[PDB]
This record gives C-alpha cells, structure tokens and sequence, in this order.
RNA sequence: AAUCGUACCGCAAACCAACACAGGUUAGUUAUUGUAAAGGCUGUAUAAAACCAGGAUAAAGGAACUCGGCAAAAUAGGUUAUGUUUUCG
C-alpha cells in the first residue's frame, strides 16, 4: 500500500470540473478520495488520508508517534493536551490548501501579464508596416 | 389578442372584417387567490392577487364614433433613405 | 533601445509626467514642416507607451542606485543624470523623471536627501537652492541620513526595552508569541523544480 | 430590550424535563399518562418516535 | 439635440453618485469602440453621445498629451490601440458628429425609452451619411461666398501626406 | 477490527424572533508599517418642485438663542521653571 495518492483529477480539484458525487461541494478531508472522478476500485487504498493539495514531502511525518513522547501524566492534562493535537492536525489540512490558491495566483498573474506583451508588440508591429507602406506609396 | 380571436370568430361565421366595429366590452370577476402578509406590533393584511375575465362582441354596421388617427412613416434606415443626396448649394442664394 | 523626441534633442521618458512624443517616421523631418501641416500626426510619432512599460522603469532605477552608492557624497539631480548618461550612454532625458524616481527610493528607504537649514517657514518653500541625495548600500528600516538613522535606533531600542519590562511588570509575556503557518504546497515544491531546471540551463 | 426569544431549543434539556422515563418515575407523571391515553392522543409524548 | 443641466459640464446625472457615474460611462465607451453600435436606455444613450464624440477628439489629436487622457478613458488596450489608428485615419476630414443616435420605441417590463447609438462611416452602418467634406458646385453662389469668406475651404479629401511632406522627402532622397 | 455521527445552512433568505425581520447567536483560525494576499458579494427607468431626513461650505457680528450653550463648533497631544491644597499617595 502506498502511503499518498497520486492520481488526482486537477480539473475537478481547482473546480472547473463536477466531481463523481456532485452533491457534495466541500469535501471532507477523508471524503476527497471517493469524490474524484478518476477513483478506481483496483487501486490499493492509502495507509493514511492526505487532501490533493498536500505537498510530498508529507510523506515522513510521524504525528502520533511524537504526540505520545509528550503526553502528560495527569488525566485532566492529558485530555485537553490531546485534544489540542487534534486541532492542530486539522487546521494542517487548510494552511495546505490556502497556501495552494496563493501560489496558483501569483503563477497566473504572471502568465497573464506575459501574453498581454506579447499582444502590444504584435499590434505595434503591424501599425508600423502600415505606416512604411504609406511613406513608400507616396515615394 | 381578444380582438384578434373574435374577428377570426366572425370571418368563421361569414362576416365582412372591413365592416366590424366593437359594439360590448365588460369584465366579469375570477378566482382569486388569497394570502396575508405581516405588519408591525403583530398585525396582520390582506394579500390578494386578483383574476378577471373578458368579453369582447364585434357586430357589422353597428353605430359607430367617428374618431380616426392620422398615420406616418417610421424612421427611414437602410438603402431606402436619401437624405444624404440633398444639395445645401441652394440655400446661400437669394 | 532609447528614442529621441521630434526635436531629436533627448530620449522620452516612461511617466506619466512626460508630454513629448517619440519620433518613429522612417525619415527625418523638421517639426515645423509637418507639425503645421495638418497631416496626422501619428504618422510621424509614437505617442503610447512600450510593452515593457514596467520593467524598463525598474531597470532605470537600478542605474541611478547603483551610481549614487558608488559616489562617496551627496550630489545633485543635475550631477545624477550627467553621471549615468556618460557611464552608459543616452538613457534618460530630464531631471524630472529622475526626480520621480528618487522619490521612490525616499518612501522605501533605498535613498535619503540632505535638506539646509532656514530661519523661518517661509523661507524654507520660497528657497530654490537644489537638495543632494544619497544610498544606502542596504535598505534600512528608518529615515534620514546615516547620522540621524542611528539617532533614531537609539530611541528605539530605548522605547523596546522599556516595553518588554513593562509587560513583564504587569504579568504578560515580554515577547510576543504567533503559531508557525505551514506556507509549503504542492504548487511550491514544483515552483522549486522549475527554478532548478531553469538555473541548470 | 426585544422579547418574543424565551424558547432557546436544547435537546437534552427536552428529553430530561418532558421525557417519558421521567413522566414515568412519579405518580403525577403516570396519571397524565392516563389522562392522554384515555383522551386519545396519537403521540404520548416529545420524546416518541418509531 | 443633447440637453445642458445645471452641474459641472452639463452632463447626466444617471441617477448615480459621481463616482459610480463615472466608471459607468467609462465602460460603455470603451464598449462603442470595440462593437460600433450599441442598444441602451435613452438617458444613457444620450449622454455616450456627447462623451463619444470628444473621446474621437481626442484619438484624432495624436499626441502624447491627448493618448494619456484617454490612457484613464478606455478600460482595454486593444481599444485604445484601435482607437488612435484606425479610426484617427477615418474621421481625419469629419467636423464634429461622429455618432449618431436614433430611438427605438419603448422596453416591455418597465417601458423605458430606447435608442441605438452607433458610428457615422463604416460598413454595416444602419444609413449612409454625407460626405466629410462637401462638394461645391462649380458656378454656384455658394463657392464665391466661400472664397470672399474663407479661402482656405477645403472642397476635396486631402491626402495623407500633403505636397509639402512630398516635396521636403524627394529634396532630400 | 464492533456500534453511532459524516449531505446542505451555520453573523444566517435554511437557527431563536408569526416573515427572505436593520434585532439575538458560542469557540477555533488567516493577509495588512502610512495598509491589506486569498476568498466572497452586486441596484426597475429619469430629473433643473414645495417639504422632510443625513452631510458640506459661508461675508460682518459671536450666546444677542433658549427653561437651560439643547445641538453644533473649537490645537485637541507632550515637557516645564514657579505657586496652591492635601488623608503626604
Ligand atoms: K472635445
Ligand atoms: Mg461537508
Ligand atoms: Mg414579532
Ligand atoms: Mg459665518
Ligand atoms: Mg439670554
């Protein structure tokens, strides 16, 4: 079994395409394996739940491991301690996905800009034809 | 539209449309449907939307008034105009 | 690729504060022989801007930084634009535009001006003697020449201690504290990829 | 200050209070079980369902 | 003709503070250039009239100083490229009165007036429209008129580049 | 290793207020020097009455207003030699 999944449908994660259960429209953490429209029954299920944005190098976190080296002896301690953890892991799951629509948007601005040159020097090089053409024409 | 369903009725029958005038005209009442609607301090109103029913009657040589619209022609556009074909050289004589 | 004006006397500059086109016939004319004409006029000029509007402006500035900090006092606008026209050749125009440029570099302390001293309000905006302009080979994080930037640390780093002990006094933390947000996607370990092939090439 | 707000719904307030293992565990309880069931009534109690 | 109001410029109010009522107008402008026949309100009609036909003013100005006020006019590059090229060349003997309005009856859910605002010379162009310059009789009052008054008429389209450019050019090839 | 929750709304046109109600509603997180990344949202057609509401500017005078400086306006901030009162802070 591998420990991420590879195999996403970019189309449907970034939101121009509908997904396998339309009628969900926010999926859960553990819900985005299920939703995406390329899920196959003979691909082997991961070991742990990552969302798509999720970077690779996720794959050599150990959380549980470390929680337990730091739990507190006291019950009532280790209750709120736990559930602090808990926290910790979920909000993980959305650092991930903001910082994937800011650096999306940066590298669009970027292409966006970049085709907006090339279109004025086009434009200015065809008015300048024209205008040689006029100088010629009257000798 | 009840204008138009009643001549074709006529012709149907073998009347003259040239010869038609409009001789009754009424309304009769429909169902309506009813509602209410909140007001302020717990009050409450009426919301109505009524319905109504139309009976047009077309007779020939029927008396008639003698009212008539003057008719024009609408703008010009297209190959049809020639307003650009006026000559202003006129107008600077005497 | 600098162009000259219709008066072929200097370059156009890229701001708005320029009023004088920039001559593009394929031969050369006098302006009063077809500025009276009653031709089009943009047959004969380029009154828009270039498609690289923005990065040219950025790579001006560059040269006027460079050169202030390889000066070793605080000259004019006027010294300015002699120094980098003979260095590079003709790339800029008008003390004006340089003006403008200098007033970037002052908002985000790339730069600091040296301003006289006057007896009385009025005399200061009536004055017309020209200002001197320096560097900072780093930017710096205060106002002012290195003299009075170092006067302003001090009163800063007098204000930060009384704060942190005050706090202390008071029972809260000296030091203020945040949680570290996870800023690494997918979408960055592939820009590192891509910057990799790209200084590989 | 605005009235009209003196329901704040809370389901286990709602099962403790008018539940019907609590109108089981006192007499009076049992007697309005009667009174519904002699008048009729479809449902017994909030706390009913099939 | 287009009505004079009491504020600044005499323009509309729109129905619109002057800030949403500039960023309105700038928009359907930039939107004239582009299509050359647009279908609104008569309010709105009018008042692109009259702002159409000083923003041409400016495109067939051709100097630096006109193309940054029109920089703040027109929302797309592409029109703005259009409009000091092409349409600098096609109105170059046209005085004045480079779009034309026309009503076109009333809407059906609210029965607001309409009208259709479009360019004088072009092809698709809903009539034809005089002559930029018009022709003078040979032996007509109106041609003696025109020379005790203003000799400088001009009676014929000009050429892009007039004898003097021609002349200057072959002097120095 | 079984069992129950997982859709959608959640400062709201979906919850408490008879309503698509200018009211009420807990916690956890995010960009931003003088600003502000992501994300989210959007108004029948006009205008050159009286009058009403919420703003702006105003010659000369400056509480003459009024039960009453109501409302509005106003260099508002910091450091001071000296003096006064203290329960000595
Ligand atoms: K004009
Ligand atoms: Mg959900
Ligand atoms: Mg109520
Ligand atoms: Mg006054
Ligand atoms: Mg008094």
């Amino acid at each position: 079994r591998p420990i991420m999944h590879k195999n996403w449908d970019w189309e449907f994660v970034v939101g121009a395409k509908a997904g396998r259960k339309p009628a969900i429209q926010r999926p859960k953490p553990h819900q985005w394996y299920y939703c995406n429209p390329k899920y196959s029954a003979e691909d082997p299920l991961p070991t742990k739940i990552f969302p798509p944005h999720a970077p690779p190098t996720a794959e050599s976190l150990d959380d549980w491991a470390k929680f337990r080296k730091l739990c507190p002896k006291d019950p009532v301690e280790a209750k709120k301690f736990r559930k602090h953890f808990v926290r910790f892991l979920n909000q993980r799951n959305y650092d991930w996905r903001t910082a994937f629509e800011r650096g999306l948007a940066k590298e669009v601005a970027v292409a966006k800009a970049a085709q907006r040159a090339e279109d004025e020097t086009k434009r200015q090089e065809a008015w300048h034809a024209y205008r040689t053409a006029v100088f010629e024409s009257a000798l | 539209e009840g204008l138009e369903h009643a001549r074709k009725d006529a012709e149907e029958k073998g009347l003259d449309p040239k010869k038609l005038v409009v001789s009754t005209v009424y309304t009769a009442k429909g169902k309506y449907l009813r509602g209410f609607q909140p007001m302020g301090k717990g009050f409450a109103g009426r919301k109505t939307t009524r319905k109504t029913h139309l009976r047009i009657v077309l007779r020939e040589n029927a008396s008639v008034l003698p009212f008539a619209a003057q008719v024009v022609s609408p703008s010009r556009v297209g190959g049809a105009s020639q307003k650009h074909l006026r000559d202003i050289s006129v107008r600077y004589t005497v | 690729r600098p162009a000259l004006t219709p008066s072929f006397s200097r370059v156009s500059d890229p701001w708005t504060g320029e009023k004088e086109a920039k001559y593009a016939a394929p031969y050369r004319i006098p302006e009063e022989v077809w500025k009276n004409s009653g031709a089009p006029k943009i047959l004969f000029q380029d009154p828009w801007n270039s498609p690289d509007y923005d990065e040219v402006r950025k790579k001006h500035a560059v040269l006027v930084h460079d050169y202030l900090k390889q000066q070793s006092q605080p000259i004019n606008v006027q010294t300015i634009l002699e120094g980098v026209n003979k260095t590079h050749g003709l790339v800029l125009g008008t003390i004006e535009y340089v003006t403008s440029l200098l007033e970037n570099m002052l908002w985000h302390d790339m730069a600091y001006v040296v301003k006289p001293v006057f007896s009385s309000p009025r005399k200061a905006k009536l004055s017309k003697i020209p200002l001197l302009y320096g560097a900072n080979k780093y930017q710096q994080v205060f106002r002012g020449t290195p003299k009075e930037v170092a006067e302003r640390y001090e009163a800063a780093r007098a204000k930060h201690i009384k704060v942190a002990f005050t706090r202390l006094r008071t029972s809260k933390t000296p030091q203020p504290f945040r949680r570290r947000t996870d800023e690494y996607s997918h979408v960055q370990a592939s820009q590192s990829a891509l910057g990799l092939a790209a200084a590989a090439a | 200050m605005k009235r009209g707000m003196t329901y704040q719904p809370s389901r286990k307030k709602r099962i403790n209070k008018h539940g019907m293992e609590k109108r089981l565990g006192t007499e009076d309880g049992r007697l309005t079980i009667l009174r519904r069931l002699e008048k009729g009534r479809w449902r017994l109690t909030v706390d009913m369902f099939r | 003709t287009v009505k004079r109001f009491l504020r600044p410029g005499g323009w509309n109010r729109l129905n619109r503070p002057v800030k949403e009522r500039l960023a309105l107008i700038k928009n359907m402008a930039t939107q004239l250039v582009e299509k050359e026949r647009i279908r609104t309100t008569l309010s709105k009609a009018k008042n692109l009239q009259r702002y159409g036909d000083k923003l041409i003013t400016l495109g067939k100005a051709g100097t630096r100083e006109s193309w940054l006020k029109a920089n703040d006019i027109v929302r797309t590059d592409r029109e703005l490229h259009k409009l000091f090229t092409t349409l600098a060349l096609r109105y170059k003997d046209r005085q004045g009165g480079y779009v034309r309005l026309i009503r076109a009856g009333f809407r059906r859910g609210d029965a607001a007036p309409v009208a259709i605002v479009e360019l004088v010379d072009r092809e698709g162009e809903l009539r034809q429209a005089r002559p930029a310059v018009t022709p003078v009789p040979k032996f007509s009052v109106m041609r003696w008129v025109k020379q005790q008054l203003d000799p400088k008429f001009i009676s014929e389209p000009a050429p892009l580049l007039p004898p003097l450019v021609r002349d200057y050019l072959k002097e120095q090839n």
